[PDB]
C-alpha cells in the first residue's frame, strides 16, 4: 500500500 | 443515490470549467485581434478597386485589377480559417458545458425518480 | 464490463519488447497487461494517451483518430526546455491506469493493488511539433500525512541519462516549497532513484551552505530546502560537512567540497525556474478524499 | 450567346441575394454582441459562477471579468 | 598486460558508475513518421484541459489485421460501393453496444447471440443527440458540429442509419462469428478486474481494486440542505452555458458574415469579366461598397 510494495 | 454524492460529483467534474472558458475565450480573442488587423489588409486593397469603379465603371480595367485581386482573395481566404479556428474554441466551450449540464440534469431526474430530491 | 473468462489461462510472463511512440524499449519487470498481450512479439504503447495495442492495425486506426497530443491536464510549469503537467488520478482514470501499467515495467516495488484515484501525477515532456512527449513523472499523495512527497518516480529508459531524473527531483521539492511543507520520497527507493536523490541533496546542500555566509540552523536548512531534518543529517553525514570539533557542533566546508561547488556554478545543467511554476496546491475535501462512487 | 447572357443575368440576381445574407448576418451580429453584454450583467451583478469558480462549499465583477465580450475584439 | 584470467565482457545490459544496472540506448522505429503526423501549435498561456481520453479517441472499435482483409477481400472486392474502414468501425461499435445493451450474459449461452434481423430494431434507438442539438441551437445547420476533439476524417463517412441499410447484414454476420469464438466474451484483449463486492488477492492480473464503499443515510428525511445548493449550482450552470452558446452563436454569424463576402467578391470579378466581354453598361451599385449605419 502507498503505490509502494 | 445522494444529493451531496451528486453534488460533489458534480462540482470535482466543473472544477477546472471557470479556468477553461478563460484559456478559450482569449484564444478567440487572440485570433479576433488577428482577423481585424487582416481585414484592413483588404478592405483598403478592395477600396481601391471600389474606387476606380465609382469614377469609371466596371467596362474600365483597374491598373492593377489581376494584381490586386491576387491579393483580396490570398487576404480574404486567411481570414476564414482564423475564424474556423475561433468557431472550433466557442464550440468547444459551449459542447463542454452542456456537456457537464446534461450530466447534471439526468442525475437530477434520477434523483427526483426516488424521494431524495427536494423541489425547487 | 463483468464479461471475463473463468477458464483464462493466468501465467506470469513479462513482455518481450515494447514500442512507445518512435522508441523501442524493453521491459525489465512484470506488469499486468492483458493476458493475451504478454505472449506477443511487439506491443505499441501510444506515446501520448499511454494506451497498449498487440495488433498493428488498431494501433493505426487509433492513431488516425486520436486528437490528444498532451497528457490530460492542467500544465503548470512550462519552460523553453521541458513543461509539467499536473494530473488528477480520479479525474483520468483511464489515462493514470496506462501510465501505471507502463511504469510498472520498469518499477520493481510499484504496486497496483488500488486504483489511481488518491494520487495525483505530475508529469514532464518535451514539446515538439507533434505535441508534448511524455519522458518522465513523478506520482504524490494527495495528502500524504507521513510528510511523502513522492510516491513512485521514473524517468522513461529512452530519455535516461539526460538530467531529466534531476529535474523530477528538484520539480518536486518545488511543489513543497509552494506547498509550505517538508517531505521526503516514499520510503523504498529502487537503485537508480536513491543515487540521483543522493547527487540533489548533496549539491543543494553545499550550494546553500557557501552562499548562506551567516550561521545556520538544522531547522532553517529545511525550511528553506523543504527536505526533512532526516534527509539533511543524513546528507551531512555522507559528506564530511558535520565535525565535533572542541567541544562543539561546526560546519566543515574543506577546498575538496569548495571544487565541487565550483564545478556545479560553472556547469550549466538545467535547472527548475520558480518563476515559471503557476501553480497553487489543489484544495481536496472531505468528500473528494475518498474513491469515486 | 445567348446562355452568356442568362449567366449574367442569374449571377446579378445571386449577388443581389449574396448581399442580403451578409446584411442580415451583419445586423445579428449586432444584437448578439449587445446581448452578451447584457447576460453578463443579469447573470454576474451561494456565489458561483464562471469568473470565480462553482466550489464555494468551503473580488467584485469589474468589466475587465467579462470574458465573454472580451473574447471579441470589437468590443 | 598480466592475464590472471579476466573475463571481457560486452553489455546488452549496460551498468552505471552497490551496482547499478541501466537500461541500453532505445533504437528508433522506422514507421514513425506514417504513424505521427499532425502539428501542435503552442498557445500564449498555460495549457488548461480536463477532457478524458476516451474523449479524444474517436470511435470505440478498431479494426484489425483480421477486419482487414474481410473488408478488402469480401465486402469491397468488387462492390458498387465502398465501406470506409472508419464506417466499418461505426456499425461494429453499434454492434457492440446494442450486444451489451440487451444480452449482458451472452457468455452464458454464446450460441443464441441476437440475429441481425432481431438487433436491427435496437441498433436505430441508439453523443451524437448531444452534437446535433447544439447545431440546431446555434442555427449553423451546416455539415457536422466541430470541436477540438474532432480529427477532419470523421466528416467524409456516411451516418449510422443508412450504414445499417447498405452493409449492415453482411457486417454483422461476420461480426457474429467472433463473438462466437469468443464464447461471448470480449472480442479484443481486456484489463482484469475485480468482481464489486468480491475479493481477489492470488490472480497478478487484477488491477486497480476499489474496495471503498459508501453507505446511505439511516433516514428517509429529506436532505433539505444538499439539495438547495445543488439547484442553485444548476441554475449556475444554465446561466453558463447560455453564455456560451451567444459565443457560439456570434463567432458562427461572423463566419456567415465572410462566407459571404468570399462568396460575393467571386461574384463580383466573374461579373466584371463578363460585363466586358458583353459591353453592358453601368450596374455597378452591387459591385461597390456603401456605407450604413453600425454602433
Amino acid at each position: 500500500s502507498g503505490a509502494k510494495d | 443515490m445522494d444529493p451531496s454524492l451528486v453534488l460533489e460529483q458534480t462540482i470535482q467534474d466543473v472544477s477546472n470549467l471557470p479556468s477553461e472558458f478563460r484559456y478559450l475565450l482569449e484564444e478567440i480573442g487572440s485570433n479576433d485581434l488577428k482577423l481585424i488587423e487582416e481585414k484592413k489588409k483588404y478592405e483598403q486593397k478592395e477600396s481601391q478597386i471600389h474606387k476606380f469603379i465609382r469614377q469609371q465603371g466596371s467596362i474600365p480595367k483597374h491598373p492593377q485589377e489581376d494584381g490586386l485581386d491576387k491579393e483580396i482573395k490570398e487576404s480574404l481566404l486567411k481570414c476564414q480559417s482564423l475564424q474556423r479556428e475561433k468557431c472550433v474554441l466557442a464550440n468547444t466551450a459551449l459542447f463542454l458545458i452542456a456537456r457537464h449540464l446534461n450530466k447534471l440534469e439526468k442525475n437530477i431526474a434520477l434523483l427526483e425518480e426516488d424521494g431524495v430530491l427536494a423541489p425547487v | 464490463s463483468m464479461t471475463q473468462n473463468p477458464h483464462e489461462v493466468a501465467r506470469v510472463r513479462n513482455l518481450n519488447r515494447i514500442i512507445m511512440g518512435k522508441y523501442e524499449i524493453e521491459p525489465w519487470y512484470f506488469s499486468p497487461y492483458p493476458i493475451e498481450l504478454t505472449d506477443e512479439d511487439f506491443i505499441y504503447i501510444d506515446d501520448f494517451t499511454l494506451q497498449y495495442f498487440g495488433s498493428k492495425k488498431q494501433y493505426e486506426r487509433y492513431r488516425k483518430k486520436c486528437t490528444l497530443r498532451h497528457p490530460p491536464g492542467n500544465e503548470i510549469y512550462r519552460d523553453d526546455y521541458v513543461s509539467f503537467f499536473e494530473i488528477d488520478g480520479r479525474k483520468q482514470r483511464t489515462w493514470c491506469r496506462n501510465l501505471c501499467l507502463l511504469s510498472k515495467l520498469f518499477l520493481d516495488h510499484k504496486t497496483l493493488y488500488y486504483d489511481v484515484d488518491p494520487f495525483l501525477f505530475y508529469c514532464m515532456t518535451r514539446r515538439d511539433e507533434l505535441g508534448h512527449h511524455l519522458v518522465g513523472y513523478f506520482s504524490k499523495e494527495k495528502e500524504s500525512a507521513d510528510g511523502y512527497n513522492v510516491a513512485c518516480i521514473l524517468t522513461l529508459p529512452q530519455y535516461q541519462r539526460m538530467g531529466y531524473g534531476k529535474l523530477l527531483i528538484e520539480f518536486s521539492y518545488e511543489l513543497s516549497k509552494k506547498e509550505n511543507k517538508v517531505g521526503s520520497p516514499q520510503k523504498p527507493l529502487s537503485d537508480l532513484g536513491l543515487l540521483s536523490y543522493r547527487a540533489y541533496w548533496s549539491d543543494t546542500l553545499i550550494t546553500l551552505l557557501v552562499e548562506h555566509q551567516k550561521e545556520i540552523t538544522i531547522d532553517e536548512i529545511s525550511s528553506m530546502t523543504s527536505m526533512t531534518t532526516t534527509d539533511i543529517l543524513h546528507t551531512a553525514k555522507t559528506l564530511n560537512i558535520l565535525r565535533y570539533y572542541k567541544g562543539q557542533h561546526i560546519i566543515f566546508l574543506n577546498e575538496d567540497i569548495l571544487d565541487r561547488y565550483n564545478r556545479l556554478k560553472a556547469k550549466k545543467r538545467r535547472t527548475i525556474d520558480p518563476n515559471r511554476l503557476i501553480w497553487k496546491p489543489p484544495v481536496f475535501t472531505a468528500s473528494q478524499l475518498r474513491f469515486a462512487w | 450567346m445567348t446562355d452568356e447572357l442568362k449567366s449574367y443575368e442569374a449571377l446579378k440576381a445571386e449577388l443581389k441575394k449574396s448581399l442580403q445574407d451578409r446584411r442580415e448576418q451583419e445586423d445579428t451580429f449586432d444584437n448578439l454582441q449587445q446581448e452578451i453584454y447584457d447576460k453578463e450583467t443579469e447573470y454576474f451583478s451561494y456565489s458561483g459562477n464562471i469568473i470565480k469558480g462553482f466550489d464555494t462549499f468551503s473580488s467584485a465583477f469589474n468589466n475587465n471579468d467579462r470574458i465573454f465580450s472580451l473574447s471579441s475584439a470589437t468590443y | 598486460i598480466s592475464v590472471k584470467q579476466h573475463l571481457k565482457i560486452y553489455l546488452p545490459n549496460d551498468l552505471k558508475h552497490d551496482y547499478i544496472p541501466t537500461p541500453d540506448a532505445s533504437m528508433t522505429w522506422n514507421e514513425y513518421d506514417k504513424f505521427y503526423t499532425g502539428s501542435f501549435q503552442e498557445t500564449t498561456s498555460y495549457i488548461k484541459f480536463s477532457a478524458t481520453v476516451e474523449d479524444c479517441c474517436g470511435t470505440n472499435y478498431n479494426m484489425d489485421e483480421r477486419d482487414e482483409t474481410f473488408l478488402n477481400e469480401q465486402v469491397n472486392k468488387g462492390s458498387s460501393d465502398i465501406l470506409t474502414e472508419d464506417e466499418f468501425e461505426i456499425l461494429c461499435s453499434s454492434f457492440e453496444h446494442a450486444i451489451h445493451e440487451r444480452q449482458p450474459f451472452l457468455s452464458m449461452d454464446p450460441e443464441s447471440i441476437l440475429s441481425f434481423e432481431e438487433l436491427k430494431p435496437t441498433l436505430i434507438k441508439s453523443d451524437f443527440n448531444l452534437r446535433n442539438q447544439l447545431n440546431h441551437e446555434i442555427n449553423s445547420h451546416k455539415t457536422h458540429f466541430i470541436t477540438q476533439f474532432d480529427p477532419v476524417s470523421q466528416m467524409n463517412t456516411r451516418p449510422l442509419i443508412q450504414l445499417i441499410e447498405k452493409f449492415g447484414s453482411k457486417i454483422y454476420d461476420y461480426w457474429r462469428e467472433r463473438k462466437i469464438e469468443v464464447n461471448g466474451y470480449e472480442i479484443f484483449p481486456q484489463l482484469k478486474f475485480e468482481r464489486p463486492g468480491e475479493k481477489e488477492e492470488i490472480d497478478p492480473y487484477v488491477c486497480f481494486r476499489r474496495r471503498e464503499v459508501r453507505h446511505p443515510r439511516k433516514t428517509r428525511r429529506i436532505d433539505i440542505l444538499n439539495s438547495q445548493r445543488l439547484r442553485a449550482l444548476h441554475q449556475e450552470l444554465k446561466n453558463a452555458k447560455d453564455l456560451a452558446l451567444l459565443v457560439a452563436k456570434r463567432e458562427n454569424v461572423s463566419l456567415n458574415w465572410i462566407n459571404d463576402e468570399l462568396k460575393i467578391f467571386d461574384q463580383r470579378v466573374k461579373i466584371k469579366n463578363l460585363k466586358r466581354s458583353l459591353n453592358i453598361s453601368g450596374e455597378d451599385d452591387d459591385l461597390i461598397n456603401h456605407k450604413r449605419k453600425r454602433p
